[PDB]
DNA sequence: AGTACTTTTCGGTCATT
RNA sequence: UUCGACCAGA
DNA sequence: TAAGTACT
């Protein structure tokens, strides 16, 4: 079925934070994705077997940090990139406030 | 003034139908309206222009118009909007999620 | 979620950070030349060639490589490539920009056309907000076409200062469809039309300065102004733009997948025009091919009508086009999903359940389920309803172990068998009493959405109370609702805590109940009350049998 | 991993990785001003040979002891003294920490925690760096050339003669064996 | 050249493990991932000091199980040699391309062609050898290499050394 | 971060328990029970994990802490021990 | 719209009202930091009624045979006759009683005494009768410093906002006049025992569940007050089925787009 | 304060900020004929010391940004004649409270 | 300154690519 | 799958 | 349907 706009609306009055992810992500898309802890991208070629991770270009192999999202969402990013833009995804916010 | 106009006629649409709002909600929406500086409408126009995040006003009638120039004057989000998480897939600051939960080691001990 | 352990530390994000790829950039990134605008068919040999999708980068045919990166399709996202142009070329959303900057300074030097000199300006230059200085900078300099070299300084205006040089005349800008052209006037009389060639905006752009970008909304790490002009083009991996196989000897190619294939065409074409019989301007007659298809590809809905309709006439889903409002990515993709774990029927009234319950048929019940974690607590339990099977009700039909697989109980040649372990899950099938989130759309309320008690139930409806029918706003006309499942012991909590019905009684949007009595039990509540109604011992007796909670005092 | 008490606000641009010579110019995450858990500033931490092996000796002994409060509820002969030291408060697939106390202890150059104190004391008033601080301590040295030379971040300095009757101090206060 | 540097890792406790002595199992664990260790920004993780006061601070519950996550922040002993560091150890292997000695919890290998001339190569000797004048390298003799370069890889360093300047080789 | 972090003094939040902690600290603690996690109350033939939590929560027994962030990013910290549970 | 116009507000743990920015768009939700739900039509007695009447209920005057408490109220009725120091709290108590009045009428002009408001006063007395079976014919046993030194001890426990200052403090104070006013209104020495003979018990308990009872209604931070108006706007909006003036929905729309043509322009002057 | 009748000359006006710290401030007569101040709806303003308004923010944690704005050119904000930065405290009453006690800075 | 244009506004069937 | 039409509904 | 901006 479908746990659309006015769905989330609510569940965002109920106050009911946890139970709206939970229908967001385990019970629909939720994927995993690894980044580059220095230029926010999905570029990480992640081996996941022989640990390698690496990252040419912004040559990494060391800051990698893996995340979850809806899968939905990676796509946004990757379409989005390839109209030359570049959503950065950041494990830490350095703009304090 | 004009807020207390404003929220004035908006009761009075709600009155003119025999039907009920605490004060409060009209409030809120006549006061979003007003505090930026005079009368911010709700639309495309107004309200979804101001300083919030990209990703948020960015899912509501202007999108990729509105994505395009967010990267081309390099924004930053703050990831604070409840929208920003949920395209996230995260947890949003929300009710449930305004606070965070501990396990204080210490009176882990006293128990017991 | 996603499957197979990784030694790579997981975080949320935090922060957005927007930007521009820098052709260096999408080089450095990807991993695949993509020179050839073919799918596969090594001469009809099935494979995919080192050309377009593949050259390195993602896959199909159900395959493990990915660049060694094995994995396969289902973990491995794509891995962007890209496909170094012939001549720069616009970016079809920012030409708006790419114009209006120009507009802001002038080209041969390249530098802005108001110093702190002119006052006007200061004031223009204390703003901050990269989306009002260059709106209001942008208004003072698009009248100004004479890139001054003296200016009267903060004194008399008969001394003249001076900064950058060359008067060089500043033509006005207009659009005609994706291409800037302007006039510069000359005095003695007449025009100077010329067109203006990427390959100079794009150098003009390079060349201005680097507190001169900041000034005008930008970023000298995340974007600067001579990046909304493309060099190097990203190519989408197959997962933004996959196919659709007939089983073998057919096709199944996507959209994108051929704007590409024509983006690249259009492009190769060009390049052997360069290094050939050059008809010098019979060539900007196909570098214009080049910024149309490198333009749509990305929006597809402009005002120079040319739709770029594939054969057939159909359209062209340009990138754009799959983000734009409902029915799309952000807001219906994101913003909203479909799940799983959901049911919905025809709902009909039940005089006989409590307010906050709802009566669930057999048949979904034995559908949906909860992942239960064997515990001590229950193992007795909880083996008994897998043993119990997934046709029987009260029963469980999956039970996963820590080594993440799954034992789909109705098949399993163990079944029968089985013994959980602490620590094991077994998804099993909704129960009397299990928390559930209730729902009837358009939901325009809390309450449009609230948490009932699973009642399984014979026959085919959501039997809900009626009570609770005024806030739903529903009626039994053939009425359907929608039912959630939660699914973790903390889920439930934020329903049951927060979402139960008996909590909704009293709404803050009037601050007044906001449900009560209706049809019979009103109309009924009434008559029953009437001075002149009075009733006898037999009956005042299976009345009072009836209030469950009567104290037993006739 | 292991963070390292510095967020280091990298802004994609990662390119500027130095060399690591005996220029004193030691990965960034060894300056010589670097910062301690409280949040303070600290001179970096240098360890000469011996100077370590007391250290760590004296870590992984006052575990063997908080690691039984709660139980409840000479050259060659300090090779097996230390060996056991190991199959108690390490984890015995430490195959590194072993051949660290091994060579640790061999080209050690100190027994007495009075002794290595004197030589900190001693070397602490040269105002060199840390890193100089401890190869002076880890390597004989009979020339000022055969320091000024084997740590040619000195060089300059320091006067020969002062260099030299540093060296004469430390023959004196090494330990026999 | 060793070091004590301050630094700290995050562990991820299993809602299991919330115990009465939990602050026991996590430095417990704290020791199973960094003691033995090894990086390019740190290098060689040898010991943690301080066992006792191991800061753990209050560790939040993650959100979708129950594990929690303490930053737990120790200090600890490491090591990571450098280029043109100056060190001396005991030889391990040796070839007909050169020896290998291994100072500390790190091996440096030196090159036929990277120590002097008068020092040749004799195969038929057992153990295998290098002899000279008045010098013989073999086995357990004691060394003293200059570190040209450094190569980080895995769980471990290796790096080229060598005995071609003054005041370097035996002892 | 500590200029962050509030003194248990100065304290200024609502001294009782806001209606979505106790609602997440139930169910995060439920959920941890259901994980196999420690109980520290009898369970008095209690053998629902919601069920076992709201009986912790009874004797404030939980070892949890909430953390109330503020608007600016500074944060106060309570204990289910301290806040009041009126509801 | 007024939806994805209000997301992001919520209450903030300060009891401030913002957005994703941290705009202060309320300071206090509301103007009084109430949740909604705990609220509901009580009547300002204070404001009507007749100047005359005003002085029949409220005024005590313990130094007149015809305007005191008549001792078959108090137990402590006759030893009061008189007493000075008394008729200076009694004294204080109506000036104080009377600037409400002047207040309220400042307030709402209307006359409309009827307001949506915290705790019912009536029905916690109401229980406080039939609880303690309270008989309309012996006599009270409070102090009357007992009744007007208990109020207003009360007053300063109905604590909406803490903050240890001025500023803060300073809003606690006006967060809650209104209320207040609601409250002295109904715990008026004179009616605290002619119109509902309270003993000490009965007070002591009427006291300590106004005090619970309100502190519960308070906002929780946490709500996400946003959609919350949103929706309790826009959701009679789609009930609306349909002197001549621009009318409803047409109307809100015209208003929500802040619209510089109106159909109905209009335009009273008084 | 300069009162002018029917309007005052573009070349005149641009005269006023050239003579610092000093201020000057245009207004028509038609326009002043009545005190908006005293209007039904408009609640009674207050300025701020530099010093009550380095408070209200301590006392918040709020940041100049956060606060809600008056226009420079609002009817009472010229009444009182604030200045880019100067804060008004408004203060009005209140069907759910009495009086509720507002702040607007200014723009 | 007027006219045209765009946005925004919870199931199965058929036909063609 | 996609577009489009219809529908059908509440 | 109907309004509001941006655009011709
Ligand atoms: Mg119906
Ligand atoms: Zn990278
Ligand atoms: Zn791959
Ligand atoms: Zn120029």
């Amino acid at each position: 079925l479908r746990f659309g706009e006015m769905e989330r609306d609510c569940m965002i009055a109920h106050g009911a934070a946890s139970f709206l992810k939970e229908r967001l992500m385990e019970a629909s898309d939720a994927f995993r994705v690894h980044i580059c802890g220095i230029c926010g991208l999905m570029t990480v070629i992640a081996k996941l077997n022989h640990n390698q991770f690496e990252c040419k270009g912004c040559d990494n192999k060391i800051d990698i940090y893996q995340i979850h999202i809806p899968y939905a969402a990676k796509l946004l990013f990757q379409e989005l990139m390839a109209m030359n833009i570049t959503p950065r995804l950041y494990t830490d916010r350095s703009r304090d406030f | 003034a004009g807020r207390a106009a404003l929220y004035k006629e908006v009761y009075n649409v709600i009155a003119s139908d025999g039907s009920y709002v605490n004060y409060r909600h009209m409030a809120l929406l006549v006061d979003v309206m007003t505090t930026q500086g005079g009368l911010t409408s709700v639309t495309r126009h107004g309200f979804n222009r101001s300083n919030t995040g990209a990703l948020m006003r960015c899912s509501f009638e202007e999108t990729v118009e509105i994505l395009f120039e967010a990267g081309a004057s390099a924004e930053l989000d703050d990831c604070r909007g409840v929208s920003e998480n949920v395209i996230l897939g995260q947890m949003a600051p929300i009710g449930t999620g305004a606070f965070d939960v501990m396990i204080d080691e210490e009176s882990l001990v006293k128990y017991m | 979620v996603g499957q197979q352990y990784s030694s790579a530390p997981l975080r949320t994000v935090k922060e957005v950070q927007f930007g521009l790829f820098s052709p260096e950039e999408v080089r450095a990134i990807s991993v695949a030349k993509i020179r050839f605008p073919e799918t596969m068919d090594e001469t009809q040999t099935r494979a995919k060639i080192g050309g377009l999708n593949d050259p390195r980068l993602g896959s199909i045919d159900r395959n493990l490589k990915c660049q060694t990166c094995q994995e396969g399709m289902n973990e491995c996202p794509g891995h962007f490539g890209h496909i170094d142009l012939a001549k720069p070329v616009f970016h079809v959303g920012f030409i708006a920009k790419i114009k209006k900057v120009c507009e802001c300074v002038c080209m041969h030097c390249g530098k802005l056309l108001l110093d702190e000199h002119n006052e006007l300006m200061r004031q223009a230059l204390a703003i901050k907000d990269s989306k009002k200085r260059f709106a209001a900078i942008w208004t003072l300099c698009k009248t100004k076409m004479v890139c001054e070299t003296d200016v009267p300084s903060e004194d008399d205006p008969t001394q003249l200062v001076s900064r950058g040089g060359c008067g060089n005349t500043q033509p006005t800008i207009r659009k005609d469809g994706l291409k800037l052209v302007g006039s510069w006037k000359k005095d003695r009389d007449e025009p100077e039309l010329r067109v203006l060639s990427t390959e100079e905006i794009l150098n003009i752009f390079k060349h201005i300065s680097v507190k001169d970008f900041t000034s005008l909304g930008f970023n000298e790490v995340f974007s600067r102004p001579e990046w909304m002009i493309l060099t190097c083009l990203p190519v989408p991996p197959p997962p933004v733009r996959p196919s659709i196989s007939f089983n073998e000897s057919q096709r199944g190619e996507d959209d994108l997948t051929f704007k590409l294939a024509d983006i690249l065409k259009a492009n190769i074409s060009l390049e052997t025009l360069e290094h050939n019989g050059a008809p010098h301007h019979a060539i900007e007659e196909a570098e214009s091919l080049l910024q149309f298809h490198v333009a749509t590809y990305m929006d597809n809905d402009i005002a120079g009508q040319p739709q770029a309709l594939q054969k057939s006439g159909r359209p062209v889903k340009s990138i754009r086009a799959r983000l734009k409002g409902k029915e799309g990515r952000i807001r219906g993709n994101l913003m909203g999903k479909r799940v799983d774990f959901s049911a919905r029927t025809v709902i009909s009234g039940d005089p006989n359940l409590e307010l906050d319950q709802v009566g669930v048929p057999k048949s979904i019940a034995k559908t949906l389920t909860y992942p239960e974690v064997v515990t001590p607590y229950n193992i007795d339990r909880l083996t008994q309803l897998v043993r119990n099977g997934p046709n029987e009700h009260p029963g469980a039909k999956y039970v996963i172990r820590d080594s993440g697989d799954r034992i789909d109980l109705r098949y399993s040649k163990r079944a029968g068998d089985i013994q959980l372990q602490y620590g094991w899950k077994v998804e099993r099938h909704i129960m009397d009493n299990d928390p559930v989130l209730f729902n009837r759309q358009p939901s325009l309320h809390k309450m449009s959405m609230m948490a009932h008690r699973v009642k399984v139930i014979p026959y085919s409806t959501f039997r809900l109370n009626l009570s609770v029918t005024s806030p739903y706003n529903a009626d039994f006309d053939g009425d359907e609702m929608n039912l959630h499942v939660p699914q973790s012991e903390e889920t439930r909590a934020e329903l049951s805590q927060l979402c139960a019905v008996p909590l909704q009684i009293v709404s803050p949007q009037s601050n007044k109940p906001c449900m009560g009595i209706v049809q019979d039990t009103l109309c009924g509540i009434r008559k029953l009350t009437l001075r002149d109604t009075f009733i006898e011992l037999d009956q005042v007796l299976n009345m009072l049998y009836w209030v469950p909670d009567w104290d037993g005092v006739i | 991993s292991t963070s390292t008490f510095q967020t280091r606000r990298r802004r994609l641009k990662k390119v500027e990785e130095e060399e690591n010579a005996a220029t004193l110019q030691l990965g960034q995450e060894f300056q010589l001003k670097q910062i301690n858990h409280q949040g303070e500033e600290e001179e970096l931490i240098a360890l000469n040979l011996s100077e370590a092996r007391l250290v760590i000796k004296e870590a992984l002994v006052e575990r063997r002891r908080a690691f039984k409060r709660s139980q409840k509820k000479t050259r060659e002969k300090e090779l097996e003294s230390i060996d056991v030291l190991l199959e108690q408060t390490t984890g015995g697939n430490n195959k590194d920490l072993k051949n660290t106390m091994q060579y640790l202890t061999n080209f050690s150059r100190f027994r007495d925690q009075e002794t290595v104190g004197a030589v900190i004391q001693l070397l602490k008033s040269t105002g060199l760096h840390p890193f100089e601080v401890a190869q002076l301590g880890s390597l004989a040295c009979d020339t000022a050339d055969e320091a000024k030379t084997l740590i040619p971040s000195l060089n300059n300095k320091i006067s020969d003669d002062e260099l030299e009757r540093i060296l004469k101090e430390l023959s004196n206060l090494e330990t026999l064996y | 050249m060793f070091f004590i540097k301050d630094l700290s890792l995050n562990i991820t406790l299993h809602p299991s493990f919330f115990g009465p002595r939990m602050k026991q199992y996590l430095k417990t664990k704290l020791l199973e991932e960094v003691e033995g260790s090894c990086t390019g920004k740190f290098g060689y993780i040898l010991c943690v000091l301080d066992y006792d006061n191991i800061d753990i601070q209050r560790g939040r519950i993650l959100p979708t199980d129950g594990s929690a996550e303490f930053n737990v922040k120790y200090r600890a002993v490491v090591f990571k040699p450098f280029k043109g560091e100056v060190v001396d150890g005991t030889v391990v292997s040796c070839s007909q391309h050169g020896f290998e000695v291994q100072v500390g919890p790190m091996k440096v290998f030196v090159t036929k062609h990277l120590m002097p001339q008068d020092l040749t190569f004799n195969a038929g000797s057992n153990p295998p050898s290098y002899q000279s004048s008045e010098d013989v390298i073999t086995i357990k003799s004691r060394i003293r290499v200059k570190i040209e370069g450094c190569i980080s890889q895995v769980s471990s360093i290796h790096a080229i050394g060598s005995i071609k300047e003054d005041y370097l080789g035996a002892i | 971060l500590k200029e962050k972090a509030i003194p248990k003094d100065q304290r200024a939040t609502t001294p009782y328990m806001t209606k979505y902690e106790r609602a997440r600290i139930l169910g995060t603690r439920a959920l941890q029970i259901s994980m196999n996690a420690p109980v520290f109350v009898d369970l008095e033939g209690e053998t629902d994990p919601l069920r076992i939590a709201m009986k912790e929560l009874a004797e404030k027994k939980i070892p949890l802490v909430i953390r109330r962030y503020l608007p600016d990013g500074s944060f106060e910290d309570w204990s289910v021990e301290e806040l009041i549970v009126d509801l | 719209r007024l939806v994805k116009a209000l997301e992001d507000i919520m209450v903030h743990y300060d009891n401030t009202t913002r957005n994703s920015l941290g705009n202060v768009i309320q300071f206090i939700y509301g103007e009084d930091g109430m949740d909604a739900a705990h609220i509901e039509k009580q009547s300002l007695d204070t404001i009507g009624g007749s100047d005359a009447a005003f002085e029949k209920r409220y005024r005590v005057d313990l130094l007149n045979t015809d305007h005191t408490l008549d001792p078959s109220l108090l137990e402590s009725g006759s030893e009061i006759l008189g007493d000075l120091k008394l008729q200076v709290l009694l004294d204080e108590e109506y000036k104080q009683l009377v600037k409400d009045r002047k207040f309220l009428r400042e307030v709402f002009v209307d006359g409309e005494a009827n307001w949506p408001l915290p705790v019912n006063i009536r029905r916690i007395i109401q229980n406080a009768q039939q609880t303690f079976h309270i008989d309309h014919t012996k006599p009270s046993d409070l102090t009357i410093k007992d009744i007007v030194l208990g109020v207003k001890d009360l007053q300063e426990n109905l604590l909406v906002l803490r903050g240890k200052n001025e500023i803060i403090q300073n809003a606690q104070r006006d967060a809650v006049t209104l209320f207040c006013c609601l409250l002295r209104s109904r715990l008026a020495t004179r009616r605290v025992l002619q119109e509902y003979r309270l003993t000490k018990q009965a007070f002591d308990w009427v006291l300590s569940n106004i005090e619970a009872q309100f502190l519960r209604s308070v906002v929780h931070p946490g709500e996400m007050v946003g959609v919350l108006a949103a929706q309790s706007i826009g959701e009679p909006a789609t009930q609306m089925t349909l002197k001549k003036v621009t009318s409803g929905v047409p109307r809100l729309k015209e208003i929500l787009n802040v619209a510089k043509n109106m159909k109905t322009p209009s335009l009273t002057v008084y | 304060i300069f009162v002018y009748q029917n309007n005052i000359t573009p070349s005149a006006m641009k005269l006023v900020p050239s003579i610092p710290p000093a201020t000057i401030e245009t207004f028509n007569e038609a326009a002043l004929v009545v005190n908006i101040t005293h209007h039904e709806l408009v609640p009674k303003h207050i300025r701020l010391s530099s010093d009550e308004k380095r408070e209200l923010l301590k006392r918040y944690r709020l940041k100049e940004s956060q606060l809600p704005r008056i226009q420079r050119a609002d009817p009472v904000a010229l009444y009182l004649g604030l200045k880019r930065g100067e804060v008004v405290k408004i203060i009005r009453k209140s069907e759910t409270s009495g009086r509720y006690a507002s702040y607007r800075i200014c723009m």
